[PDB]
Order: C-alpha cells, then sequence, then structure tokens
RNA sequence: AGCGGCACGCGAGCUGGGUUCAGAACGUCGUGAGACAGUUCGGUCUCUAUCCGCCACGGGCGCAGGAGGCUUGAGGGGGGCUC
RNA sequence: ACCGGAGCGCUGUCUCGGCGAGGGACCCGGUGAAAUUGAACUGGCCGUGAAGAUGCGGCCUACCCGUGGCAGGACGAAAAGA
RNA sequence: UCGGGGCUUAAGCCCAGCGCCGAAGCUGCGGGUCUGGGGGAUGACCCCAGGCGGUAGGGGAGCGUUCCCGAUGCCGAUGAAGGCCGACCCGCGAGGGCGGCUGGAGGUAAGGGAAGUGCGAAUGCCGGCAUGAGUAACGAUAAAGAGGGUGAGAAUCCCUCUCGC
RNA sequence: GGUGAAAAGAACCCCGGGAGGGGAGUGAAAUAGAGCCUGAAACCGUGGGCUUACAAGCAGUCACGGCCCCGCAAGGGGUUGU
C-alpha cells in the first residue's frame, strides 16, 4: 500500500499563503518566504500585546500630568495626593477625565492637595 | 533496479552536486528505499483459542436467541426455489443475513445464490463467518460436529 | 476606549531670549514643540503650540561655552569636518546656536521635523507680527 | 457594443510586440492606423494586422460602425517558447528561448 | 561569468522601475497638404508627390 | 631629499622579477625512494559589474497663478611650495 | 630560439606624452545568451557585536528613475583549501 | 561626540529625606492543562489549592495520507473525487465541518486492521518558470554602390552595370 | 498515456500571403476544438480599489487616523499616513 503525497503538502501550504497575505513581494507568494514571514510576525504581535498596556500605561501618565500641571501640581504628586486619600480610583485611564468632564478633575485636584499636605 | 553502476560525475570540482548512480533512491526512477517486499502473514494462533472462540461466538449468537437448529429440510433437491419456500416456513424471511451450516451438499446448491445467505460445510464453521451473520441456523448433523470439535 | 482628538487649532507663542540659559531654555520650547502639555497629548499627529523667539542674539551661556564649545560639520568629501566655535556662531548666524539645540531635542522621524518647521527663531525681536503671540516666560 | 480579435502563436518576443500595442491602447481606429503605419518597429506589423482584422469582425459581424470605433483594450500575452541549443567556447552549450505571442485586440463604439 | 557576476536577483519591483524609461513615442505626422492622408514632416510619401 | 596608518593601502587596477606545483642541476643529508629559511635555469594571473561607493550625463515630479530673462550665496570644492 | 656581464648602432622602453587610421565600445532597426541569485524597501561616521556591519546603537547625510564610465566594498564570483 | 542635545548655588560629586516612573516579577479579573485533596453511590460534572521557559533526550494523547474488514451495504447526475474562494461554525493544535463557484463519476460513516503515511533546506533527484537583460554577442576589418525585376512582404532572391578580394 | 456518449473533427461568410481569429454550425458541455478531462504553483499580462517622489530598511507587528468596499445596525474586509 502506497501512501504518495497526494493534496496533503499543497493545503497545508495553500493554508500559510493565505495567512501571509499582503506581505511584500516574495513573503507573500513563496511558501517559504512566507512561512519565514509569519513566524516572526507571530511573535511580534504576542511581544506587542504586553508591550500596549505600556503603551497606554504611558499615554495616560502624560495626558494626565499634562492637565494636571495646569492646575499648579505635578503628576508625581498628583497620584501621591490620590493615593494619600485612598481615592483608589481614577486607573490612570480614567484619568481621560482631564480631556473630557474637566470640573471632576479639578475636583480631584483639589482632594489630592487637601490630601497631601 | 535496472540501471548502471558507473559514478554518473566525478564528485570534485564538477560544481554540480555529488552521486554515484542513478540506482540511488534520492534520483527520481532510483530504486526504492524501505519499500514492501513479499511476506508471510500468517501466525499460528494456539488452539485452545480456536475453540474457545468458536464456542463462544455460537454462544453468543444462541445467548442472542438467533441460533436455530434444523433437520426437516424437506426443500432438498438443489433448487434456490425450493430452499426458498422452506426458508419462508422456517420463518428465514430473508430480513436477516444467514450462515447455513449443514453437511447437505445439495442444500448448500440450494442456499447459495441467495445474497442474504452464507452456505458453508461443517468442517468450515469458524468465528468470522458466524459474527459477520445476524443468525445462525444448522443442521443437527452439523451441531454434532461442532459440538465435536468443542462441547 | 481612550480619547483622540480632532482637528485642533495652532495656538502660537512668543519665548524671549535675553538672559535665558540655552539648554535650559531650549528644554521648554521643545516641549511646547510637541503637545505633552496640552491633555489630549497624541504622539502621530503633531499639534504642539507654534514657538516663536526673538532677541535670540542674546542667550546665557555657563562655563566657558563661548571658546570652548565647538561645533561640528560634516561635509562629504575629505577632512571635510569644519570645527566653528560658539563665539563665531552668534558672531555670524546667531539665530543658529538655538536652532542646533531644540533640533536636538526633538524626536527623530518625520514628525520631528515637521515640528521644527513649527519654530521660528529671530535676532530682534521684529519678528512678522502675523496674529497670535501669547508672549511667555 | 465590442469586438475582438486574437492572433495567437506569434513567432515574436512579447516584451518586445508589447511596446507597440502599449501605444495604441484606447486610441481611435483611425489614430492607430496611422501609428502602427510609421512606428518602427517589427512588432507595429503583427499588431495592425490584428487591429485590421478587429475590424472587419466589429462591421462584418457586430454591425458596429467603422467612422466610429476604437482600440477599447488590447494585450500580449506570452505563449510556448521555441527552446534551441548553442553552442557556446570550451563545449559548454546553451538552451535560447525563442519565445512567441498572443495578441489581443478588442474594440467599441466611439459613444452613444 | 569571469569575475564580475550579479550578487542577488533582480526584485520584480527594480526590474519593472529600471525599465521606466522603454516606453515609445507615437511618430511625429502632420497631414500633408496635397492629399488628405499622414505624413512625416519634411518628408514626401506614396499616393502622392511634390510640386517641381 | 621626513617617519608612520590605511588587510605592511591598492593583482574583479597592472606587473609576476621574488616566494610557493610538476622539469633539470650543484653543494649537503640519506643504503635508498628522496630531502634543504641552501643555491641555480624554466615554468598558463579568468572579455560582459547586479547592489553599495565614485566620476559624469539625462528623465520624472516638486518649489500652493502661468511664462521669458537676470540673479542672491546658505552650503561645499579648488588653490596653499620654494630657491 | 640555452643562462649571465659590457659596448656601438637604433629607437615612444623612458623623460612624457600628442595627433591620426581602422575594428569594437556608443545611438537606431532584427535576432538574442551566461555564470550568479535566502528574500530585499541594499547610504556615511563613531561605536558595537563571533574580534573588519546597507540590516544593532548614537549621530550626520539623503527628492523618485535611469544612461555612459571607474573598480574601494558587498570578507565579490568560480573550485566542499591544493 | 559624555548614546545625542545640552548641563555650572548643576542636568557634576558628597551627606540627608519625601515622592513618582519603571519587567512578561507580584496583585486584580476571566480561561486552559496537568497534579493533589474533597462532594459526587454516579461516569458526567462541580469546588479548593498547586505546577505549567527549555536544546540533547525520556514519557503521554491526538491529527491527516494510502489500503482492508464494516460492502450483494450506504452517499452520488437534484452533481463523486479534485480544484478556486470564505470576514462563518467546531478544535488548544495538527484538523473537521458549512456556503458559493469549478468540476463531470466516483466516493466511502460509526468501529476496527495494515502501512511505500506527512518535506523547506541534503552545492539533494525530475520538470517548469524566473534573475542578470532587451544586456554580451551575431564567428576573421577581402567592401561595397545603383538601376531593373519577381513578390503579401526584399539591404539579404534574380538580371545589368560599377567597386573590391 | 486521456477530445466526446458518438467525429457530430466545425460546411459556408468575413480580416489575413499563411498562421490565427470573428460569426454560422455540431454537442449535455467548445473555457471538451484537436498533444483537446480535470487544469494547482512558480512566472508574464490587462482592468479596478487603497497607496508613494524630505525619505533610513529581515519589510513585519501594535495603535490611531484617511480613503474604497460589504450590512438597516453595533460591526467586518482591503489599503497605509504618522
Ligand atoms: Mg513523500
Ligand atoms: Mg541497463
Ligand atoms: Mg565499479
Ligand atoms: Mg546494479
Ligand atoms: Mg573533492
Ligand atoms: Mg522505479
Ligand atoms: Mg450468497
Ligand atoms: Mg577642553
Ligand atoms: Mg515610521
Ligand atoms: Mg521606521
Ligand atoms: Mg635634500
Ligand atoms: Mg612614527
Ligand atoms: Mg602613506
Ligand atoms: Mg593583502
Ligand atoms: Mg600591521
Ligand atoms: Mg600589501
Ligand atoms: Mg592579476
Ligand atoms: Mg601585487
Ligand atoms: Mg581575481
Ligand atoms: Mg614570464
Ligand atoms: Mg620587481
Ligand atoms: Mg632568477
Ligand atoms: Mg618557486
Ligand atoms: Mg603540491
Ligand atoms: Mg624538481
Ligand atoms: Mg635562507
Ligand atoms: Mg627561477
Ligand atoms: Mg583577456
Ligand atoms: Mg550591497
Ligand atoms: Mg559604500
Ligand atoms: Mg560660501
Ligand atoms: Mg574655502
Ligand atoms: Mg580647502
Ligand atoms: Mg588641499
Ligand atoms: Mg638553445
Ligand atoms: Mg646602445
Ligand atoms: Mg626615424
Ligand atoms: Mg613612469
Ligand atoms: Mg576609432
Ligand atoms: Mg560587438
Ligand atoms: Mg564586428
Ligand atoms: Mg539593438
Ligand atoms: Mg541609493
Ligand atoms: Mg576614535
Ligand atoms: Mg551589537
Ligand atoms: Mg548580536
Ligand atoms: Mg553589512
Ligand atoms: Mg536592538
Ligand atoms: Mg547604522
Ligand atoms: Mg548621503
Ligand atoms: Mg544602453
Ligand atoms: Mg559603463
Ligand atoms: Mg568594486
Ligand atoms: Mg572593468
Ligand atoms: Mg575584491
Ligand atoms: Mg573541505
Ligand atoms: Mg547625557
Ligand atoms: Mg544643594
Ligand atoms: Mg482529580
Ligand atoms: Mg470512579
Ligand atoms: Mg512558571
Ligand atoms: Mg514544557
Ligand atoms: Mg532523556
Ligand atoms: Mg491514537
Ligand atoms: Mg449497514
Ligand atoms: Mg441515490
Ligand atoms: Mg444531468
Ligand atoms: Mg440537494
Ligand atoms: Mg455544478
Ligand atoms: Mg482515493
Ligand atoms: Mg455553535
Ligand atoms: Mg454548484
Ligand atoms: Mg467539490
Ligand atoms: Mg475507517
Ligand atoms: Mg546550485
Ligand atoms: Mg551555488
Ligand atoms: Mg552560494
Ligand atoms: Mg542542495
Ligand atoms: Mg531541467
Ligand atoms: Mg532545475
Ligand atoms: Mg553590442
Ligand atoms: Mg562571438
Ligand atoms: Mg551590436
Ligand atoms: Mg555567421
Ligand atoms: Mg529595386
Ligand atoms: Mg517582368
Ligand atoms: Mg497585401
Ligand atoms: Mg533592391
Ligand atoms: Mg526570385
Ligand atoms: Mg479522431
Ligand atoms: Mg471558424
Ligand atoms: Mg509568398
Ligand atoms: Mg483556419
Ligand atoms: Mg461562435
Ligand atoms: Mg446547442
Ligand atoms: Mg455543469
Ligand atoms: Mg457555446
Ligand atoms: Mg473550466
Ligand atoms: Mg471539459
Ligand atoms: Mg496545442
Ligand atoms: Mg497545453
Ligand atoms: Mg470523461
Ligand atoms: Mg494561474
Ligand atoms: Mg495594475
Ligand atoms: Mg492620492
Ligand atoms: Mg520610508
Ligand atoms: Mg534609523
Ligand atoms: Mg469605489
Ligand atoms: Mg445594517
Ligand atoms: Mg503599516
Amino acid at each position: 500500500p502506497r501512501a504518495k503525497t497526494g493534496v496533503v503538502r499543497r493545503r497545508k501550504h495553500k493554508k500559510i499563503l493565505k495567512l501571509a497575505k499582503g506581505y511584500w513581494g516574495l513573503r507573500s507568494k513563496s511558501f517559504r518566504k512566507a512561512r519565514e514571514t509569519l513566524f516572526a510576525a507571530g511573535n511580534y504581535a504576542y511581544a506587542h500585546r504586553k508591550r500596549r498596556k505600556r503603551d497606554f500605561r504611558r499615554l495616560w501618565i502624560v495626558r494626565i500630568n499634562a492637565a494636571c500641571r495646569q492646575h499648579g501640581l505635578n503628576y508625581s504628586t498628583f497620584i501621591h495626593g490620590l493615593k494619600k486619600a485612598g481615592i483608589e480610583v481614577d486607573r490612570k485611564n480614567l484619568a481621560d477625565l482631564a480631556v473630557r468632564e474637566p470640573q471632576v478633575f479639578a475636583e480631584l485636584v483639589e482632594r489630592a492637595k487637601a490630601a497631601q499636605g | 533496479v535496472a540501471y548502471s553502476g558507473r559514478k554518473i560525475w566525478p564528485q570534485k570540482h564538477t560544481g554540480r552536486a555529488r552521486h554515484g548512480d542513478i540506482g540511488a533512491p534520492i534520483f527520481v526512477g532510483g530504486g526504492v528505499v524501505f519499500g514492501p517486499k513479499p511476506r508471510d502473514y500468517s501466525y499460528t494462533l494456539p488452539k485452545k483459542v480456536r475453540k474457545k472462540g468458536l464456542a463462544m461466538a455460537v454462544a453468543d449468537r444462541a445467548r442472542e436467541g438467533k441460533l436455530l437448529l434444523v433437520e426437516a429440510f424437506a426443500g432438498v433437491n438443489g433448487k434456490t426455489k425450493e430452499f426458498l419456500a422452506w426458508a419462508k416456513e422456517a420463518g428465514l424471511d430473508g430480513s436477516e443475513s444467514v450462515l447455513l451450516v449443514t453437511g447437505n451438499e445439495l442444500v448448500r446448491r440450494a442456499a447459495r445464490n441467495l445474497p442474504w445467505v452464507v452456505t458453508l460445510a461443517p468442517e468450515g464453521l469458524n468465528v468470522y463467518d458466524i459474527v459477520r451473520t445476524e443468525r445462525l441456523v444448522m443442521d443437527l448433523d452439523a451441531w454434532e460436529v461442532f459440538q465435536n470439535r468443542i462441547g | 476606549k481612550t480619547y483622540v482628538p480632532k482637528q485642533v487649532e495652532p495656538r502660537w507663542v512668543l519665548i524671549d531670549a535675553e538672559g535665558k540659559t540655552l539648554g535650559r531654555l531650549a528644554t521648554k520650547i521643545a516641549t511646547l514643540l510637541r503637545g505633552k502639555h496640552r491633555p489630549d497629548w497624541t504622539p502621530n499627529v503633531a499639534m504642539g503650540d507654534f514657538v516663536v523667539v526673538v532677541n535670540a542674539d542674546k542667550i546665557r551661556v555657563t562655563g566657558k561655552k563661548l571658546e570652548q564649545k565647538i561645533y561640528t560639520r560634516y561635509s562629504g568629501y575629505p577632512g571635510g569636518l569644519k570645527k566653528i566655535p560658539l563665539e563665531k556662531m552668534l558672531a555670524t548666524h546667531p539665530e543658529r546656536v538655538l536652532e542646533h539645540a531644540v533640533k536636538g531635542m526633538l524626536p527623530k522621524g518625520p514628525l520631528g521635523r515637521r515640528l521644527f518647521k513649527r519654530l521660528k527663531v529671530y535676532a530682534g525681536p521684529d519678528h512678522p507680527h502675523q496674529a497670535q503671540r501669547p508672549e511667555k516666560l | 457594443m465590442e469586438a475582438k480579435a486574437i492572433a495567437r502563436y506569434v513567432r515574436i518576443s512579447p516584451r518586445k510586440v508589447r511596446l507597440v500595442v502599449d501605444l495604441i491602447r484606447g486610441k481611435s481606429l483611425e489614430e492607430a492606423r496611422n501609428i502602427l503605419r510609421y512606428t518602427n518597429k517589427r512588432g507595429a506589423y503583427f499588431v495592425a494586422k490584428v487591429l485590421e482584422s478587429a475590424a472587419a469582425n466589429a462591421v462584418n459581424n457586430h454591425d458596429m460602425l467603422e467612422d466610429r470605433l476604437y482600440v477599447k483594450a488590447a494585450y500580449v500575452d506570452e505563449g510556448p517558447a521555441l527552446k534551441r541549443v548553442l553552442p557556446r567556447a570550451r563545449g559548454r552549450a546553451d538552451i535560447i528561448k525563442k519565445r512567441t505571442s498572443h495578441i489581443t485586440v478588442i474594440l467599441g463604439e466611439k459613444h452613444g | 561569468a569571469k569575475h564580475p557576476v550579479p550578487k542577488k536577483k533582480t526584485s520584480k519591483a527594480r526590474r519593472d522601475a529600471r525599465r521606466s524609461h522603454h516606453a515609445l513615442t507615437p511618430p511625429i505626422l502632420v497631414p500633408c497638404p496635397e492629399c488628405k492622408a499622414m505624413k512625416p514632416p519634411h518628408t514626401v510619401c506614396p499616393e502622392c508627390g511634390y510640386y517641381a
């Protein structure tokens, strides 16, 4: 009983060329160039999913510290204040309040100010 | 494989790969690697199991109710239509596969062509064929010889 | 899902120059070229205020920087390395010395280069009195 | 409507006939007849010849008017190549592909 | 062969790019005054002729 | 009438006298075949540059009306000798 | 037609190069290869790294695409180092 | 050129202090798998805790390919195998379904058996098509020019004259 | 090695020196049209969408934004500017 390659190999290749659509030049036409590209692609994403946490950990901090200093105080103090008062709210992201809903930020500012001193 | 032995090319400063003869399995057309040769597939199953199985098969088809001994083969005279008539009387409506065991050469000739029937000599009784069929039916002269092999 | 600003509006600004420590001042200017002070900060769009400096020909600087500090400049050719000292920068093109700093403090990419274009430095003042000009400090 | 014509297996490299085809894609029939008429390339002759046939079909098979048909589209595809050997210095031999072309012109009524 | 040789297959991109200046240009033509047809300027052509 | 670096700069630039294949000989060593930072005569150096770089020369587009002519010089380069 | 030294004659061997001829090179029309080729969106310096980097870091520089030329690099090609 | 910019009661060094930033570490929330303990008379399943980087290598559980029993069966012209497409469904995954198009005569469940059973590399073997590139070259530097003719087409075929070897 | 169940292998007209096509015709099917079943991939080409001429690259990934396309919708697909 001989089991020639048959369809098996084509389908496995074809299945990867899909995955690699849109890649530059040979990386999307050649199975071998494709697989190589996809290898790194998987790792790049996995590493970037951990990154995306930090990409915003930051963005928010700037944006916060930004509006934060309009009120005369700085982020590193603002957090000392909030954290001092036990105001565990405003998970950094929600301190988008600095943007829309400014008054509430101004509120949280005084609260943190009163807490610190 | 039918090729020569000559070393296809010198293997040095040729620049080509490196090879011996076309016969080598890396070449297409070359010889097969661990491809199959003819071999014996049989083995000697312990006799005591050849028995137990046979008995157990006949038993299974009895505990099931499907077994039926007979002798009143009036449908003698090797002619399918006759055995076909005897079949109905005996409740073998041809609804289920049957392993008809009998010493009778004619009754054999009769039932032979029915697609739902498996004629068979008494000595030929065996596990596979029993299990294949849905119902065992055999003449009493047969049930003596099966009872003889083991019983 | 985090906020994202719309088409902003170029806030302009007017900075002095006299007496300001070159680098110290240069920092503040940069942070203004980027948002970083505007709470709707967006690192891929550029919306930092336009900056306009004047009287740059008066910038302070500590140490002996006026003779010590020298600016290098490579041309493709052999020996093409030029060594121009601070003293000579101000003596000739003086707005130059303020640029070589802030530019060196902006990001590197294509956007960073756009930001540099949002900077206007003069020795004067007498800058082109377009519109906005809220002097700062 | 539209009427096509195709000359297959023309002994001439596609890369070379294509230049002449690009030269008349979408132009009028009268314009092309002139262009191909004074274009200095072996390919012109062929592209012209298929161009002419494309017209007769348009008229004698599809009613459309000569006074107002043009090259809606056109193109050349590569057909099977005649490979030949070629003795070379020191006994080595090269194969040389005398390539081939399928030339296609498709015409259409000017306006409506 | 001997000494220099390409270090890498040219990409279909770079290849076509090289060829950006290969395109032809239509022949310059003018309607001949005598006949109705077209001629290449400064030249005589069949189905026509010239004056003296 | 400087000394060094640049794969003791540079053989896809050249040469090939020297070294460093096969021939042959001298002195020398070895029974020998042979051997020698010992010597001597002879001895095939590969048309086609893809990319970077370099010398030149065009095509495209841009320069937020279109065009003809004249120009400023940021930034480079050349020169720099001596009796 | 062996290998070394010298001299006379004569010379583009040289100081030191110039001009000219023809056959190529170059442009147009016809036909149309090759070694090579992981894939390429393939710059400079100073570092750095398996100790000699277009691909890492910092900095400088650089509009997109070709054509005729040069051979410093791609530890260029060739030959699984003799 | 201290990574750069740039820094002088510092953005340097020394001593003291309060902050904040900062990993795939730790916490929060959800999920998987294994292991252990417990409820489950119960398989199923539920709960709690703990472990889960990995080359040589050991162990375990699966996926697909060819063929055999299951086949005098079953699916198939109201469309088999194969091919092309899919942003859908299931699986951790190898995979399996489903829908559309193509294709036009085969296919083979559940459950088992047997192997020529899975390829990206071997300067592998065979074939196909690329790159260099419209590039080098068109094979002796004895040499060509015109008129006339034939022909769908003529520098290249025929004739004449001139020239050269 | 393979048209199709069967040559029914395409009369006739049209462009062309021919080749090859366009109609007409046969056939269930002609993208079964004659090295003709199926017709994958590399490779070449035509049209359409998004995109690119101040830009630094193992060609991807993450995020946001613009354009084009699907669905009444929340949404999804393609592309790529930073
Ligand atoms: Mg195999
Ligand atoms: Mg033989
Ligand atoms: Mg032998
Ligand atoms: Mg043999
Ligand atoms: Mg060898
Ligand atoms: Mg064989
Ligand atoms: Mg039977
Ligand atoms: Mg100093
Ligand atoms: Mg970027
Ligand atoms: Mg980038
Ligand atoms: Mg001297
Ligand atoms: Mg020295
Ligand atoms: Mg030197
Ligand atoms: Mg060397
Ligand atoms: Mg040295
Ligand atoms: Mg040397
Ligand atoms: Mg040499
Ligand atoms: Mg040398
Ligand atoms: Mg060499
Ligand atoms: Mg010599
Ligand atoms: Mg010498
Ligand atoms: Mg010598
Ligand atoms: Mg020697
Ligand atoms: Mg040797
Ligand atoms: Mg010797
Ligand atoms: Mg010595
Ligand atoms: Mg010698
Ligand atoms: Mg030579
Ligand atoms: Mg390179
Ligand atoms: Mg270089
Ligand atoms: Mg100047
Ligand atoms: Mg100068
Ligand atoms: Mg100079
Ligand atoms: Mg000089
Ligand atoms: Mg002699
Ligand atoms: Mg002399
Ligand atoms: Mg003379
Ligand atoms: Mg000299
Ligand atoms: Mg000449
Ligand atoms: Mg030539
Ligand atoms: Mg010649
Ligand atoms: Mg040519
Ligand atoms: Mg470049
Ligand atoms: Mg150094
Ligand atoms: Mg490193
Ligand atoms: Mg490293
Ligand atoms: Mg490198
Ligand atoms: Mg890195
Ligand atoms: Mg670098
Ligand atoms: Mg540069
Ligand atoms: Mg050329
Ligand atoms: Mg050249
Ligand atoms: Mg070179
Ligand atoms: Mg050269
Ligand atoms: Mg070299
Ligand atoms: Mg070796
Ligand atoms: Mg520093
Ligand atoms: Mg202090
Ligand atoms: Mg358990
Ligand atoms: Mg139990
Ligand atoms: Mg762990
Ligand atoms: Mg593990
Ligand atoms: Mg082990
Ligand atoms: Mg299993
Ligand atoms: Mg059944
Ligand atoms: Mg049926
Ligand atoms: Mg039917
Ligand atoms: Mg149905
Ligand atoms: Mg169908
Ligand atoms: Mg099968
Ligand atoms: Mg479901
Ligand atoms: Mg269908
Ligand atoms: Mg199907
Ligand atoms: Mg099975
Ligand atoms: Mg090879
Ligand atoms: Mg090789
Ligand atoms: Mg190689
Ligand atoms: Mg190999
Ligand atoms: Mg081959
Ligand atoms: Mg091959
Ligand atoms: Mg040539
Ligand atoms: Mg030749
Ligand atoms: Mg030529
Ligand atoms: Mg010849
Ligand atoms: Mg004539
Ligand atoms: Mg005549
Ligand atoms: Mg004619
Ligand atoms: Mg003639
Ligand atoms: Mg004739
Ligand atoms: Mg036939
Ligand atoms: Mg026809
Ligand atoms: Mg003829
Ligand atoms: Mg015909
Ligand atoms: Mg038709
Ligand atoms: Mg019909
Ligand atoms: Mg159909
Ligand atoms: Mg039809
Ligand atoms: Mg089809
Ligand atoms: Mg068909
Ligand atoms: Mg054919
Ligand atoms: Mg074919
Ligand atoms: Mg068939
Ligand atoms: Mg295809
Ligand atoms: Mg296109
Ligand atoms: Mg656009
Ligand atoms: Mg870019
Ligand atoms: Mg960079
Ligand atoms: Mg649209
Ligand atoms: Mg909707
Ligand atoms: Mg992108």
